[PDB]
RNA sequence: UGCGAAAGCAGUUGAAGACAAGUGGCUUGUCGUUCGUUAAUGGCCU
């Protein structure tokens, strides 16, 4: 009765091609600017901008029709690169969109109501392994193609020509060049500009594509002044650029933060200077009097050119990556946030905002997970320094070779994310770096985003030396599982080169929400329980046995345990009972368990399963000594002690499995675990890997890593479901892509999470007059 | 600081720039008025340009460059051009 | 019939306008409730009545785009430092313009503005302009769709009022001029389809303090055109 | 886009304007107008003094009594007032007009100690002298009471009624032995007696079901529907002298009752959760007659304390042209009878301060300067030091300073090392500044005076911390 | 007062054609009854719509103007197709057609024959002894093109060939404003101003019943077999009589009453109902000029009946981008502590001696740096 | 860079190609180069 069904949405899937872009955004509007056609990795979303909802999705698994283009195993780099508005084949005749992914697969997708099940899966001849773009105007569409050196691609401008041979589009081969380090297209597409690197120095060209009009090249050594002839490469290096639609103005945003403006005929130099970090986002208006700029500071800054001044937008809560205006009269700013508070994933954030009061309409998220390391081609953006958030200019080949060969020669690849599920409304919390993301996966979006520290997350853009002021990372938060409290615990760091910079220090607090609001109010905080400088790593919440989920027992890596129960005579949270066995050793590989009726407390220390009672906080030493065994000892270093119900149990160590019965105080069964995992985990991570059902056990997940023919970029989910304390392998669900965690949603189902972040689940005459008046309505 | 460009006939303002952050005291130009360089007590000398065909058709000036290479103040500038020096 | 008689007002009537083609009157006063009536010769009623708190409006008007004529934006402003635009769609969505890009030190108020079309004159992106008054000699021309500061113009002496005169150039091209006065009464007449620079200036025969200038006869704010060739 | 982040007993201690007026003798007890106690009377010797809720002094008084007077009591309508003296000729006369006397009728020749009207009837008045009998006189025909309420062993001394139950009169004598007579009875027996131990000081009825009596160094409660005690309290130096009760006033306590006990502090218990004090405030000695005003004082509310010396402490809580107006007439309509209503307001927040906006604009130097001034608060200085250490780099905050700017930092760490929550962090502050600024002190040898002064006082404080740690080690050994 | 000048339902009750005035020019709008924006404007203020009737069959209105024209106006092609002139420049007062043949009645008392298939004027006759005349109705007996029923102020009956009065009826004290045949023998009359409809036999002329409203009638619809007559009163209520021809033996009162009040304590006046078999469509101007409708099922509603309608009265304008306190819900909410009770995880001397290793480290490094 | 713990434990620290500069040639420094080792006065509004 169980089966794989991958359901919910994932990443926005932009042009994740380092310098192979000038736009890196094809989230288009209709020509009636009311609905937003945005691609994903998992869907196509059509949004009503007047309500910020989805009027129609085109999911990437519901049709084999489309997903023959992308449902394969290792070639899942089928990313989506261009959207046009009308039928390309027929001349302008009604409104259904066309779609190109990275392989030149022409798709003609339906746009209104319900789709017709014949998408014209057209394909041009040469588009075998490429698509940079096509560029659009009336009639003529001109494809930018890439062939193969010094790590420079070759860009060619061919034309889609299609007049009467109704089953073949043929290219027309206008332009050729073989050297690109950075390129860009205009906001109307009628002009582009690239660089060439061709030594007596590097050079920059600006070319037309729809005529013979303006085709020129010039070395940028003239644009580089004597100050940047002298000083370092962060001043010599172009970070971003922009061109005008007219063809008389070229912005070059240099990596220091200066924004040069050069002309076309006379080639003057003109300098714009406010940005302190590097600049990544440069675009002109359609009239070319305002220059939109977004850098690593959290501000959206737009320059009026004929005053050379600026209007700000202070707190975008992230890092701006690309921005332009795209209204035909120029009323809508499309842009990409990134918010690199987690360096693991390139988790962007698509949004547009009005030009009226700069209010944001339809912040389009993906699910933003909290991994442990970089995933699969996760490069870092170009800053001036090799900071903790990104690498510098000189470490491009260095960091890409380091990450690629690290994933080749590594053996430690867990990145197991911790989440939670809310028993009020069944949305899943991604506890972010010093924050949360409450994702309601029923319609694959968010609801809010609360900050969870009193740090420097919000009120300051992180600049070149403040980037190493990382924010206090939270580890986890516990729901009171009536859905009432976020009991969060977080670790915090100081800036380095300080005597108090040694320790990473700890703080917990308590959050209450009503069912009305989506935020949480802070009830109380507790700064370093169990004394100072002690981790509080494993805390367990309680069922409705004691006071309708008021029990939360805090633990330690040292092995101390305290009990914590809410009360109302003291309108506050406080503790109940105290224990700190101060071992002079420590071990952060600790699990815990607790009985669902409230009887047994299980401390799974470093290979000793000590047993306390509930009532008196101590080791149960009764008055009989007839198999009242209140201390187990397991085979090796364990990571989980899990109780599925009050009779039997699963403990998990590094090498094998074991099952325990406690009414019948013995061991039961065993499965192998080291034939599955080699060295993949860090200690304590099997706890957040597997999570029990209320009835039907748990799903131990096989961690695999598919070898080359070192691991290649094929991956696994061959998950085998277990029922009722290690009894049946009743389903081996096969899948070609990775996994991080599996949780239980309360309809006896098991939601799993992909790294390519797709959430899924294994679970259970007057009529003619009326019609013609409906046609005459508009 | 408000460097304001007025038109001669019609006696009207033409442009304004509040880029100087102190009291402007001096400013000069060249022969056919392709540039104007200003300075005052913000110890900053900065430029305005009118060189390109768009600037000379629309008669428009852009705050092209800015430069601080001083210690306290400016109280005088002047400029010279030749075919042997500029 | 008295056009207020269906649903009356309480404060003064500081602004009164007509829809350019539809049979609609707009009433706006200091009691910060801009009403719109459907008017006719027998019994004329209230279509809607937007109220907006904390903003006693001074002047407010209709606007339609010249290009596609399906915009129908009210613009309203009072003594405060913000004005409001409205796309009327028979529950309302109104935007609050307050982003002064270039000049932020010249508006103690928004209480005098006009709205006017213009062409691009290299392309033909015919679009709106809000023209706000300032305090010294400043009148700032914004965008109506976006809200961008297009530019500004300062005359010498205190602004008292201003008006907009269009003129045709070819079959499909036109040019807008802004006319502005002092209290002294020497006017500046400058086109603003190119950059705002004075192309004519002269002097009224008399007046110590002149108060209000209005152009008319052809098309204007109160009698706007619908097709671009109809200007 | 978004904004920028920002980083009971209090009610009874916001009672102030505690002024003093010394009498010429002691204060027996007091009274309050029952319909509106905006005036009140105290029973001075040979005069009764009546004060308002505004001027806080005598607004009217009567002083043609010939002996020391004991009891002042308003009728429930609050128009006339009774007064019993040491002569035993109890006088009732109209209030808000002192110079008239309605009727002065003799009681027994013993000094009439207490005299109070019926709590709901407007024409029958209870008197008690030391004749071992109390009397329910009728003011319509004040020639003989209706009831010679006999049945006492010694010295009937304090009367009260039951509020909702009319026929029950709770009298109290100097025998313990709180009697409660029925007015339709023979006037010789109660239906039962309540067994207090000491001579009762006075008794009030705080419910129609529960009374509180006080006499001796503990006060008692008494249930009347079942003849039961549920509570006593005796945390007083002398006997609880007077009692008072109030219902439904403005506090985190719904209803209060106070006991005053000749020992400075007067205690404020509550029948919400069985008679615990919030906090009791002292006075200038033997507190004899002390009460706050009843419920309908309407904001302005006075507590008075007439001591056995005689000084009254009064502590009170107290919470162009027509054409231009017609030009700006429509200012208050606010959208009542028309279709839709917009609301787009930004809120004028709390007053952002100069150091706060210095943090907001990265003005770290003058943020430090605004921290280290005596005009600003000490805990504000601690919090801004903690927050700017957590926020920014102290190196780039101190990247160009000298010792003339550094000296209030050291001058305030001089007193802030002794703090409990900011000791090591201000030690980290001076650690950074001496970590990177030794060249300044070896150029200018001035501020090492404060360094060595700091050194000797921090040796004192580290000795203090060491001895405190070993004293809690004594607790650990004697666990 | 109603801003609708006049209105009429299509047969079978699906569309409403209504003439309003809009800046001193009348315009005609059509609207279905479950948006349409083809307003046929008129030219000038001296040209206003007097009367109108649907036809049934290329769908079309015909509109008798106030000058002597009948604008046969298609609804699909948004213009007047044909312009039936008369010889006089006199304002007409009513039109009624049956099949091909159509009758018009002038202010100069003439009767005009037209045919909308061939676009001619067939015949043209005024008759004696009937002078103030404002509305007629052709009496149907299958193909009874003869014997039409003319009415103002005393109702007359006219054969079209003998061309004389055949039977007069007791009219009213006012001019007649509604004249609707309901069966093959009975017709409703109702004047302006009066509450009193009356059914007349067309053979014997005796009044069978007098229908008494509770206000002045404005218009009425009836079922096909005259088993139900709904009238709309002048004050905007509605009175539907059930079974009016069955016997309150002479003057039938109002059977059921319907008004449409809002939930704001505001009555909106309805007008121009339509009843077919067990369905009643009511119409009312929601905004100042747009007509909304409602399809009440008719037989099971109570005798008095109010219809609540949704109506913007004091509704808070809520954006699609802001919360209650007005913050952009496309961004993150801010951290705050509020008034939380701050305490560490202990319960004082051990709060002190926690940082005592840190305090001795800080002070010994202080002694270190001061001797350095 | 690897393990591990808020801890110590082991190593990279290469080469080629091309260019720049000082002196056809030589000498000093780099690379939005293939390969290997796990190793710029420019700072946040209404």
């Amino acid at each position: 009765q169980y089966k794989l069904s991958v359901v919910s949405g994932g990443k926005p899937a932009l042009n994740n091609l380092s310098s192979v872009t000038g736009n890196k955004n094809i989230a288009r509007l209709s020509q009636d600017q009311r609905n937003y056609i945005i691609p994903f990795n998992n869907q196509i979303k059509v949004y009503s901008v007047e309500t910020r909802q989805c009027v129609k999705t085109l999911k990437f698994a519901n049709n084999s029709l489309l997903s023959g283009i992308f449902l394969q195993e290792e070639e899942n780099n089928e990313s989506i690169v261009k959207i046009l508005l009308g039928d390309i084949t027929v001349p302008q005749q009604a409104h259904l969109i066309t779609v190109f992914t990275n392989n030149g697969h022409v798709i003609v997708l339906n746009y209104k109501g319900k789709l017709v099940e014949s998408p014209k899966h057209f394909k041009i001849s040469l588009a075998d392994e490429k698509l940079a773009n096509v560029f659009h105007s009336e009639g003529n569409y001109r494809i930018l193609t890439t062939f193969k050196h010094n790590s420079l691609q070759s860009y060619r401008l061919y034309a889609l020509t299609f007049d009467d041979a109704k089953k073949q589009f043929e290219v027309a081969h206008q332009a050729e060049w073989h050297n690109v380090i950075l390129s860009n297209i205009s906001s109307n597409g009628k002009l582009l500009a690239h660089m060439c690197k061709d030594v007596e120095h590097k050079s920059i060209s600006v070319v037309s594509l729809f005529d013979d009009s303006v085709n020129l090249s010039f070395p940028l050594g003239s644009i580089l002044s004597s100050q940047t002839q002298s000083l370092s490469y962060n001043t010599r290096y172009v970070s971003s650029m922009a061109i005008d639609n007219m063809g008389q103005q070229l912005a070059v945003g240099f990596a220091s933060g200066v924004i040069s403006i050069v002309s076309l005929a006379d080639l003057q130099i003109r300098l714009l200077k406010w940005h302190i970090d590097s600049v990544l986002s440069l675009s002109f208006s359609h009239d070319g009097s305002y220059l939109l700029s977004g850098g690593w500071e959290k501000v959206m800054s737009l320059w009026q050119l004929e005053t050379n001044s600026q209007q700000f937008l202070p707190r975008l809560n992230g890092i701006i990556i690309d921005c332009q205006v795209l209204g035909p009269q120029g009323n809508y700013y499309s842009l990409i946030l990134q918010m690199t508070e987690n360096n693991s994933n390139s988790d962007y954030q698509f949004l547009l905002l009005n030009a009226s009061d700069l209010t944001s309409k339809l912040s389009i998220n993906g699910p933003l997970p909290v991994f442990n390391s970089t995933i699969k081609h996760i490069q870092q953006p170009i800053s001036a320094m090799n900071t903790k958030n990104s690498n510098s200019i000189t470490s491009l080949n260095h960091s890409k070779k380091k990450q690629s060969r690290k994933l080749i020669k590594s053996r430690r690849q867990d990145f197991t994310t911790n989440v939670e599920i809310n028993p009020i409304n069944k949305n899943l919390y991604f506890p972010h770096i010093s924050a949360v993301q409450i994702f309601d996966f029923y319609k694959n979006e968010q609801v809010n985003y609360q900050y969870l520290t009193s740090g420097v997350n919000n009120s300051m853009g992180k600049v070149r030396f403040e980037l190493n002021l990382q924010d206090p990372i939270i580890t986890d938060l516990k729901f009171t599982k009536d859905g009432q409290w976020m009991i969060t615990y977080e670790i915090e760091y100081p800036p380095n080169d300080l005597l108090s910079s040694k320790d990473l220090t700890h703080i917990l607090k308590f959050w209450t929400k009503n069912d009305n609001e989506t935020n949480w109010n802070l009830k109380t905080k507790v700064i370093n329980p169990h004394g100072i400088s002690v981790p509080i790593t494993k805390i367990l919440p309680s069922p409705r046995s004691v006071n309708n989920s008021q029990g939360c027992l805090t633990a330690d890596n040292n092995g101390g345990l305290k009990f914590w129960s809410f009360d109302s005579h003291e309108s506050n949270w406080c503790l109940k009972k105290i224990s700190l066995p101060n071992f002079n050793h420590f071990s952060n590989s600790v699990s815990l368990a607790w009985s669902q009726d409230g009887s047994l407390i299980f401390h799974g220390f470093d290979d000793k399963l000590q047993i306390l009672d509930f009532d008196t906080f101590k080791k149960f030493e009764s008055l009989e000594n007839t198999k009242t065994v209140s201390e187990f000892t397991l085979d090796s270093e364990i990571q989980t002690v899990k109780l599925i119900n009050d009779t039997n149990l699963i403990v998990a160590t590094r090498t094998t499995l074991n099952a325990i019965n406690l009414l019948r105080g013995q061991v039961i069964n065993s499965f192998d675990l080291y034939p599955f995992v080699n060295g993949v985990y860090k200690n304590g991570h099997m706890d957040r890997l597997i999570t029990c059902d209320e009835r039907t056990g748990n799903i131990a997940l096989v961690i695999n890593q598919q070898l080359t023919d070192v691991p290649t970029i094929n991956y696994k989910s061959r998950i085998i479901i277990f029922d009722s304390d290690l009894s049946t392998k009743l389903g081996n669900f096969t899948h070609h892509e990775y996994i991080s965690w599996i949780g239980w949603n309360y309809d006896t189902d098991f939601i799993f999470l992909d790294i390519e972040s797709t959430l899924g689940v294994v679970g259970t005459n007057s009529d003619i007059f009326a019609e013609q008046l409906h046609k005459l309505s508009s | 600081g408000s460097i304001k460009f007025w038109d001669f006939q019609f006696a009207t303002l033409n442009q304004s720039f509040k880029a100087h952050d102190a009291d402007v005291l001096c400013l000069t130009t060249d022969t056919d008025n392709n540039y104007v360089f200003s300075a005052g007590v913000d110890r900053k000398i900065f430029q305005f340009s009118q060189n390109t065909n768009k600037s000379q058709k629309n008669n428009r000036w852009v705050n092209s460059s800015n430069r601080l290479l001083h210690g306290n103040d400016i109280r005088a500038i002047c400029a010279y051009q030749s075919k042997g020096a500029d | 019939k008295d056009a207020n008689a269906s649903h009356p007002s309480h404060s003064a009537i500081q602004s009164l306008s007509f829809h350019p083609s539809k049979p609609l009157l707009l009433t706006g006063g200091y009691d910060k409730t801009l009403r719109i009536y459907h008017i006719d010769g027998k019994t004329n009623h209230l279509v809607t009545s937007l109220h907006l708190v904390g903003s006693p409006i001074q002047t407010c008007t209709f606007y339609t785009s010249l290009s596609n004529q399906n915009q129908q934006n009210i613009f309203t402003a009072g003594r405060r430092r913000y004005m409001h635009s409205w796309d009327l769609s028979l529950t309302a969505k109104i935007e609050k313009f307050s982003r002064l890009y270039g000049h932020e030190s010249t508006q103690r108020s928004f209480e005098n503005f006009k709205v006017a079309h213009l062409q691009n004159s290299q392309t033909n992106s015919v679009h709106g302009i809000v023209l706000l008054q300032g305090n010294n000699g400043w009148i700032n021309i914004l965008h109506s769709t976006s809200g961008l500061w297009l530019m500004g113009c300062k005359i010498e002496g205190v602004i008292t009022d201003f008006c907009i005169d269009y003129q045709p150039i070819s079959r499909g091209k036109f040019r807008t001029i802004l006319i502005a006065v002092n209290a002294y009464g020497e006017v500046w007449e400058f086109d603003l389809n190119k950059n705002g620079h004075v192309i004519r200036r002269w002097k009224d025969q008399g007046g110590v303090g002149i108060t209000k200038i209005q152009v008319g006869g052809g098309t204007t704010t109160t009698c706007p055109a619908l097709q671009i060739s109809k200007i | 886009s978004t904004a920028r982040p920002r980083i009971e007993q209090r009610y009874w201690r916001q009672y102030t304007s505690a002024q003093l007026v010394k009498e010429h003798n002691s204060v027996t007890h007091i009274s309050f107008n029952p319909q509106h106690p905006h005036d009140f009377a105290v029973t001075s010797s040979t005069r009764v003094q009546i004060f308002s809720s505004r001027t806080r002094q005598v607004i009217k008084t009567f002083s043609r009594f010939k002996d020391v007077v004991y009891s002042a009591s308003f009728r429930s309508d609050g128009k006339l007032l009774c007064a019993g003296d040491a002569t035993g000729l109890v006088s009732v006369y109209d209030s808000y007009n002192p110079r008239t006397i309605l009727l002065s009728i003799n009681a027994s020749t013993h000094p009439t100690h207490v005299t109070k009207f019926h709590t709901q009837d407007n024409k029958i008045l209870a008197t008690a002298s030391d004749d071992r009998v109390t009397r329910l006189w009728d003011i319509s025909n004040a020639y003989e009471p209706q009831l010679e309420l006999t049945g006492a062993t010694d010295y009937v001394r304090t009367l009260s009624f039951i509020p909702a139950a009319p026929h029950l009169v709770a009298t109290g004598s100097y025998d313990g032995l709180i009697r409660l007579y029925d007015t339709r009875s023979s006037g010789s027996t109660p239906i039962y007696s309540l067994n207090h131990d000491q001579p009762v000081e006075n008794v009030i009825a705080v419910s129609p079901t529960q009374i509180v009596s006080c006499g001796g160094n503990n006060f008692k409660v008494w249930d009347l529907t079942s003849n039961k005690k549920l509570y006593e309290r005796g945390n007083f130096n002398k006997a609880v002298t007077c009692l008072d009760y109030v219902e439904n006033f403005d506090s985190p306590m719904q209803s209060a009752l106070i006991a005053s006990s000749l020992d400075g502090h007067v205690k404020v218990f509550d029948p919400l959760d069985n008679f615990q004090v919030k906090f009791g405030w002292k006075f200038s000695g033997p507190v004899l007659s002390c009460a706050v005003s009843p419920s309908t004082a309407q904001g302005n509310r006075h507590l008075v304390a007439g001591l056995s010396s005689g000084l009254l402490a009064i502590r009170t809580k107290k919470k162009k042209s027509n054409n231009f107006q017609r030009m700006m007439r429509g200012s208050e309509y606010q959208g009542d009878q028309e279709h839709i209503i917009h609301n787009d307001k930004v809120r004028s927040q709390r007053r952002m301060r100069a150091f706060e906006r210095n943090i907001n604009q990265f003005k770290w130097s003058e943020a430090l300067d605004n921290a280290f001034v005596p005009g600003m608060a000490k805990e504000l200085t601690l919090t801004v030091l903690q927050e700017l250490r957590k926020r920014g780099k102290v190196r780039v905050a101190l990247y160009g300073r000298d010792e003339s700017t550094l000296e209030p930092l050291l001058n305030w760490c001089l007193k802030g090392i002794e703090d409990v929550r900011s000791a090591s962090i201000v030690a980290d502050w001076v650690a950074v500044v001496l970590e990177l600024y030794g060249n300044t002190l070896e150029s200018s040898p001035v501020l090492q005076e404060l360094m060595i002064d700091l050194k000797t006082k921090v040796r004192h404080e580290i000795h203090k911390s060491k001895e405190a740690q070993r004293i809690e080690g004594m607790l650990q050994l004697l666990t | 007062d109603s801003p609708v000048l006049q209105s009429a339902y299509d047969p079978s009750g699906q569309y409403l054609c209504y003439v309003t005035v809009a800046l001193d020019k009348q315009r005609v709008g059509v609207q279905p009854t479950q948006w349409n924006e083809n307003f046929l404007y008129l030219e000038d203020s001296k040209l206003k719509v007097t009367c109108l009737k649907w036809v049934n069959d290329t769908v079309a209105i015909i509109l008798g103007m106030n000058n002597g024209e009948i604008w046969l106006y298609s609804v699909l092609a948004n213009e007047v197709t044909y312009k039936f002139t008369t010889g006089n420049s006199y304002e007409i007062k009513d039109i009624d057609l049956m099949g091909n043949q159509l009758w018009c009645i002038d202010s100069s008392d003439a009767f005009y024959q037209f045919d909308l298939l061939q676009f001619k004027l067939l015949q043209h006759f005024r008759i004696n002894n009937c002078v103030q005349l404002n509305k007629l109705t052709i009496v149907p007996a299958g193909d009874s093109v003869a014997q039409l029923l003319v009415a103002s102020h005393s109702i007359s009956l006219i054969d079209i060939e003998e061309k004389k009065v055949v039977m007069t009826f007791p009219g009213h004290v006012s001019p007649v404003s509604t004249l609707q045949v309901i069966t093959n023998e009975f017709f409703i009359s109702g004047a302006e101003g009066d509450r009193f409809l009356n059914v007349y036999d067309i053979h014997s002329g005796m009044t069978k019943c007098v229908l008494v409203a509770e206000s002045d009638i404005k218009e009425l619809s009836h079922s096909g077999q005259a088993d139900s007559i709904a009238v709309t009163t002048e004050d905007g209520s509605l009175e539907i009589f059930v079974d009016p021809l069955v016997s309150g033996n002479k003057s039938k009162k109002s059977s059921k009453k319907i008004q449409i009040v809002s939930k704001d304590g505001r009555k909106v006046p309805i007008y121009n109902a339509f009843i077919n078999k067990d369905l009643l469509n009511v119409s009312w101007l929601q905004n100042a000029t747009m007509p909304y409708f409602k399809n009440l099922q008719w037989r099971e509603i109570p005798n008095e009946y109010t219809v609540e309608i949704s109506l913007n009265w004091n509704n808070k304008n809520k954006s699609a981008d802001r919360d209650l306190h007005g913050k952009d819900l496309a961004s993150a909410t801010n951290y705050v502590e509020g008034n939380a009770r701050v305490t560490s995880g202990d319960n004082t001397l051990k709060r002190r001696s926690d940082l005592l290793p840190r305090l001795l480290a800080l002070d010994a490094r202080l002694d270190c740096t001061i001797n350095k």
